[PDB]
């Protein structure tokens, strides 16, 4: 489909393009600097013009502080290899109270966010607490043999 | 029981504004805009998604607007002041071959003007537009910027002249592209494609009626960010294009004088032939059949038992009265009050607006800063096309049904609005959560 | 306890509150960034003063180093997923002679890491060495099945 | 057999230095420190911490020593030059309704200053303060600046007045901030909170008597970086505070000209009512008793059979033997030998302090710069409080146990250095290493 | 060998200097700014010459976006905790059909690495997609338990 | 059954140009170069490693050459501005005891320069050197800037004087230095090692010989671009060195001046002695065994049954005629056609070369700027080495075997890309993939 090109698609069939979206910040930043690094009066102009130049630096420090951001996340959760992961927090229905079958064939990403996006602080806190409890629990299993 | 999962990779969106870098295809424009387009540009298209676009919040515009000041005064930067020729300049009226309309128009003023050395002055005579020139109290006078801001020459081979623009998004973000014909400039669109980089725009600079722009595709679209409101422009889109003929009639033989150490002082010198009357040529029956199709779409607006009525403007600053325009590097100032003087109810026979030429420009609108527009040797002829106006409803309670418009606008703002309302930058955040059968082993 | 709440807690007590400093770094970044992009005539500020832009672009530049460079160690050390981790090094009683029970129960972090902080690049070599031998076996392993 | 284990989020400190960032709840400190305040301040008490605190190794002073320079240098940026009034200057005394003290420390002078245009110069007659103006050999004068640097006006307009800062750790450091209310700024202290972002501190600057900083919270308190060295200052901070008045009682006509395109220069012009002398005036009670406050503090240090003695400066530029204070946008500067003559051993009745004025300051001692402070209209008062003084040990090994102080100072580091005393910067390293019992399976 | 002293030695030999030339980008970075750190007048003309302060910056920036390049393929791959990793992808004869004893004992990685230069961008992108196989695979067996 | 295996570590390498940054051990290089250089330099030899380099493609030579400009312009941007002194001249000969040749170098001129006060004006005399100043047409006379650029001088006490300075890699980058004592700047070398610093090269910039360079370590060696293409420049590296004294005979009595608010301008004033030329003093013997040496290794590409002529420049502008020298701050023209006139077939007795002094440097070669070069108090004395020849071969198809040089050069890149040709910067690029016999479990 492309990039975002199952952004309209529901839930379930989205998952097939999650490396698309997750690869492209990255490639993203790197293809556009390739390009810029050709240097058709590029370079001179990134560092003579120091106005446009910071402005330049601002985007990609900035790009990356997100790119970070997310990476930590799922580091702390215990996700930080895949784009897939189940965690050990139950699901509850304040946050939502609709049918599995709905949510992944009758909706899509767009919708589902904006329907939970209330709980997505409380939820990764919980993901936290769980995460930090069970590696405590895997270091005394190793204490203990 | 249902479990958290969580997903990387994500297309969810939320709106953002960020700092846009440029593309395209001694220009300033290709100068500053060094990064490559697409060789092969590329959308996707979503299927199932709609969006809400809102031209009237749209970022982009502001960006434009502040990247387009920088550009020009970066541009101007690298170039030589005219603040040694702040003067008192002893002026007589140009009398050689002077057709009516223009008497009085130039002056031919003669000034001691600063050489390469310090301990030298050279006297120049050079002819200037009214507009430049203020009496003191045959007369003394002075530049018109004398008491409030520096003036400063533009370089003369730096070229101005618009070029297509792409506005690119940085990594982490995306444009997305509004394909509904019939979009007013407000609310939800149906038919959106993720594009990198916009449709080139032109960074034309216009107030009254916009050039060079794009053209509806289907009808003549009146995009406003109210209707009630008569404190609101009205941006009026058009399908078909009019066509408007600009010239500068007098020749010219411009000259220079070294003001400083090597820094060269551009002047009008004399003129060649007759002094005439610079115009601005709109054939009448393109422009009555264009501004009927606008008066039917503004009836979908105000009613269909009404009476539309076009003035010119209500008074002010030249700036906003009339018509600005970029003509090669002239400034022309052109009067429209024989475009809007007209009421509709339910050989070629071209309409000549006059115009005057200004070389002294408070660009920009900022008080403390002027350029020098350096004159161009010879006759100058400019062929552009009219996409749109702004027009500023009167308004008055008066239930007459009698709704005037004018030939307001002014702002520079609304000549991109009218281009990137197609466009709207969104952030991609790829991380969230949803239910799922499946619980991690611990 | 909040933010290095636990600095004057024992190395054992400290363990609970790793995902609050850990996480700190990014989400610290972040925040700030997100006040600055109110623009209250911050971003004019920030990018028409070069010389005040440029500072903070080098504060930000930085502090994203450094967060690297410690995922980076966990990375080659195999311990990027987890905030608590075992290796295959055997500890030196002359990096310190203390009882395990004195470690974990009557001494803070800021003082243990005096205690031993003149032994810190010769235990991260160790680790590094360590971790690649255990690398290879594996993919032998792999190899002869 | 105990086996390494490696934790990373652990809460280990390392001293550093770094780029700490501005945040404030037409001024400059409010243009500059455009970050917002946290809405709700917090620190985190640290329970079981002991960290040493070194007041004179501050590296917070030193940073806002740094950007305070570059605040000012950019404030004075986009100004207007008087570079063209460094001219000779004709000037005669002000005789009119002269008190005595002031006989000739005013001066009428006049010059031939540019205007608009470049070939018409403005006679323009205004007064002067004897201290900006100097005899070349009435009489021809020159501006003190002349043959040492340019002379930039202020901007009008622009509001130098102090507002509360409050520096903050970028992310990935943190303060420390010292709650003990018995610290003399050297060594360990036992009740250490963290926090982002510091208590506002308002950037005064002042010579020989602190204004408008924190009292402290039990006593008074001797800081410094030793006792025996002579070439050290104490910084004493007051528990109380002592209230001085500021007035310049002149009441003065400002008139501006234009020095050159859209460059507006001001000057006093006229003189309403006598020519007075401006005074700080002091209680003399509550001088008094605090004053003894300070010695029985000081003879903690050095003895209590001592001898205290108070002297004035011994001499030097006016910029560190008076007090200097900007009351207004005015730069005032202070003979405080009234406060200072006294020896103590084992109505209101207020004494009153003679100052100058001076309109040319050498500001923040760079040799090559120098600011016009423009006048201000009317009569100026400022009410402000003492909450410091720096004092100089005069030293000498007489062993007659006379110590002796004097109002020295004239750092401009000391004025923040006595209010930053309570933080430190921390850097964050949370990575490290213990023994356990677990290893690892391969 | 030291880094990239392994560079003229067989493609075998050099797997055991893979942690060498691993950490060198941001141990390099780091020590690098921490000698610049010095100030030796040095963060005064860093911050007072704009122009040269923005060329350091945009080394430091592109450095780290390369890093993290780099990371996130491997992170993508299901390979971010190691330096050694084996995929699900088959060897194709087409890339290469040169004998496993040539290639890890007769030919260093310089060689190597212009043998197979084309189908660089072939091979990353069969082993994205089998990795997003796996892990869906995975999600659908812990539904399944 | 081969399985692929991906591996993050890897010793690969790609070609790649960064902004190298600079390292070195009231200097300008100094405050530049602030960064320490390693206290210990390491390389790490690369045992069975071939790599190709490429002098002539070298783009550390680029950035060299981008640098070096910038610091120059930095250095002189915070100094007085000589504009004030492009003025008329009133020159008369100097006629006080000279010599021959020296008859109408220099000239005794008079003009009214500005003061502290802008009322005031001081009449100077000041010598020059007929290389500064242009008859405008005793007479009258400008600056020979006057009609090109703005003038300004360099600081008096800021040196210039080149230091040793390091290119060092980015992390991420790598330098590949080559040790072939044979290369010849193009191709493979066999024998390279990887440093993280280059070799200290002094930015000595010159115009016909290479001065205070590296020596080749066997022979002389000729590296060139082309054989053939005599468009080219050949690049002479001698293994031996040639010392060259150059003196100023003169001996000066430098004044100044204020021109301005705390701006100081210096000025040549009198001389001391007899007037005399200045010259460059080379061994004749050794410069004859020299040239016999690149002679020889030149009959290896043009054939050894051949003539060999040598030839002073074909002519143009001074800059390229001779060989442009810094000694001591001064700027040296010197006269190398007693170096050079001569044909080679199959008590001390030196070579004096007259020089000329010029003050007025149109350094870099862009024609917008200039620079003053202050005159040295004393006379002036440079003792240097010739470690290097820019030879360009006349060409021609004549086929007579007279192959001819000249002294041409005029470049000021050739001087660095002599030196840095042992260096290549190449990229890390640790990733890649191989089969191998391992499956991951799935
Ligand atoms: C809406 O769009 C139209 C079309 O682009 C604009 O009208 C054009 O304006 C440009 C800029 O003035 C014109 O380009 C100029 O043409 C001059 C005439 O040369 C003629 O002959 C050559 C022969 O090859 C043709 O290529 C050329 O088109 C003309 O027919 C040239 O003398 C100019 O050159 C000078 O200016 C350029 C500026 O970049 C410099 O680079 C040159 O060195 C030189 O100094 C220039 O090429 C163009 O001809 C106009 N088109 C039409 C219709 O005639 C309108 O201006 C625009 N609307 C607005 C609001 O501006
Ligand atoms: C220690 O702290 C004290 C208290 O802040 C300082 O004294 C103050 O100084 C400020 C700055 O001069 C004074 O503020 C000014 O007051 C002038 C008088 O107006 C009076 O009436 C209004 C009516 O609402 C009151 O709000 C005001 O407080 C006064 O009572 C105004 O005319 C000034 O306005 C002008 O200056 C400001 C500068 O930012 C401009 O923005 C304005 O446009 C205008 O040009 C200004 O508001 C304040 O009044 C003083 N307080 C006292 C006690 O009277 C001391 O100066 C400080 N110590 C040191 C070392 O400076
Ligand atoms: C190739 O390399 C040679 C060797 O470096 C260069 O020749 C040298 O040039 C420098 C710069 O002019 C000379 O250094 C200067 O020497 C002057 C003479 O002082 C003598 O006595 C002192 C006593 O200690 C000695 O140290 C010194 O070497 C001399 O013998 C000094 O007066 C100069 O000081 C002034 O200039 C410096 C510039 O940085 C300022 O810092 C000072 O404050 C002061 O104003 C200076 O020290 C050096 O002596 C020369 N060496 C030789 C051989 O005599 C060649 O110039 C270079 N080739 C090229 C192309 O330039
Ligand atoms: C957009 O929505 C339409 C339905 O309105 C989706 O159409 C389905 O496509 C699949 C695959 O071809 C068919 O098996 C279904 O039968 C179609 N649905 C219906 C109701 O006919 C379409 O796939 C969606 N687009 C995206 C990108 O997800
Ligand atoms: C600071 O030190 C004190 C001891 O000096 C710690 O107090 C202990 O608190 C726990 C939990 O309430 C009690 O069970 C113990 O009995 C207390 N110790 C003693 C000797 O009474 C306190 O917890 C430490 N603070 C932090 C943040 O770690
Ligand atoms: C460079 O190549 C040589 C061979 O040309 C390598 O030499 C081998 O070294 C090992 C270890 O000492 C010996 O067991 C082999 O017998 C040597 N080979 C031969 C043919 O004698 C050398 O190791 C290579 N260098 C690097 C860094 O890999
Ligand atoms: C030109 O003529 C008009 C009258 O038509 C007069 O008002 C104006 O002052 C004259 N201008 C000059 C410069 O003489």
């Amino acid at each position: 489909l492309g990039f975002l090109g199952a952004a309209g698609s529901t839930m379930g069939a989205a998952s097939m393009t999650l490396t698309v979206q997750a690869r492209n910040l990255l490639s993203g930043i790197v293809q556009q600097q390739s390009n810029l690094l050709r240097a058709p009066e590029c370079q001179q102009h990134l560092l003579k013009d120091t106005h446009w130049g910071i402005k330049q630096l601002q985007a990609r420090v900035l790009a990356v502080e997100h790119y970070l951001r997310d990476q930590q996340l799922l580091g702390i959760w215990g996700c930080s290899g895949k784009l897939i992961c189940c965690t050990n927090v139950p699901w509850n229905s304040s946050w939502s109270n609709r049918n599995l079958s709905e949510i992944w064939d009758n909706m899509t990403w767009l919708q589902w966010d904006k329907e939970i996006s209330n709980y997505t602080q409380i939820i990764y806190g919980l993901l936290e607490e769980s995460q930090n409890q069970q590696e405590k629990n895997e270091q005394d299993l190793l204490e203990l043999d | 029981n249902l479990w958290v999962t969580v997903y990387y990779g994500v297309p969810v969106w939320k709106d953002a504004e960020t700092t846009l870098f440029c593309a395209s295809d001694h220009n300033v424009w290709a100068t500053h805009c060094c990064v490559p387009t697409d060789p092969n540009p590329q959308e996707i298209h979503l299927e199932n998604v709609t969006e809400e676009f809102n031209m009237w919040k749209n970022n982009m515009v502001e960006q434009m607007h502040t990247d387009i000041i920088s550009l020009w005064d970066q541009s101007l930067k690298p170039c030589v002041k005219l603040t040694p020729l702040c003067v008192t300049l002893q002026c007589t009226n140009v009398t050689n071959n002077i057709t009516d309309d223009m008497r009085g128009e130039l002056k031919n003023c003669s000034f001691n003007m600063t050489t390469e050395l310090r301990d030298k002055k050279q006297k120049v005579y050079s002819l200037f537009y009214r507009l430049d020139v203020v009496q003191i109290n045959n007369k003394e006078y002075r530049l018109i910027n004398c008491n409030t801001s520096a003036i400063t020459q533009a370089c003369p081979k730096v070229s101005f002249e618009p070029i297509p623009i792409h506005y690119c998004a940085p990594a982490g973000f995306a444009i997305l592209k509004c394909k509904d014909k019939k979009f007013n400039g407000t609310g939800p669109c149906t038919n959106v494609s993720t594009v990198q980089c916009t449709h080139g725009i032109k960074p034309v600079v216009s107030t009254q009626l916009l050039l060079n722009g794009s053209l509806a595709e289907e009808e003549v679209i009146i995009r406003s960010e109210n209707i009630t409101n008569n404190a609101k422009n009205i941006l009026v889109q058009l399908n078909e294009s009019v066509q408007i003929n600009c010239t500068r009639p007098n020749n010219n033989t411009v000259k220079s004088i070294r003001i400083g150490p090597g820094q060269w002082f551009y002047y009008t010198g004399d003129i060649i032939g007759d002094i005439r009357q610079a115009h601005c040529n709109v054939s009448k029956a393109t422009w009555n059949e264009t501004l009927g199709k606008v008066v039917k779409q503004l009836r979908k607006h105000f009613g269909n038992n009404t009476i539309i009525r076009f003035a010119n403007s209500s008074g002010g600053d030249l700036e906003v009265t009339t018509h600005s325009f970029n003509c090669g590097g002239e400034f022309f100032y052109c009067n429209t009050s024989g475009l809007f003087n007209s009421t509709w109810i339910s050989s070629n026979d071209s309409i000549t607006l006059p115009c005057r030429i200004k070389q002294i420009i408070n660009m920009w609108q900022r008080i403390g800063q002027a350029m020098y527009a350096p004159p161009i040797q010879g006759v100058i002829r400019c062929v552009s096309n009219i996409t749109g106006l702004i027009l500023t409803r009167d308004g008055g309670s008066t239930n007459s049904t009698t709704e005037t418009f004018r030939p307001g606008g002014g702002d520079m703002r609304d000549n991109w609005r009218s281009e990137l309302y197609k466009y709207k930058v969104v952030k991609i955040e790829p991380l969230g959560v949803a239910p799922t059968r499946c619980k991690r082993r611990v």
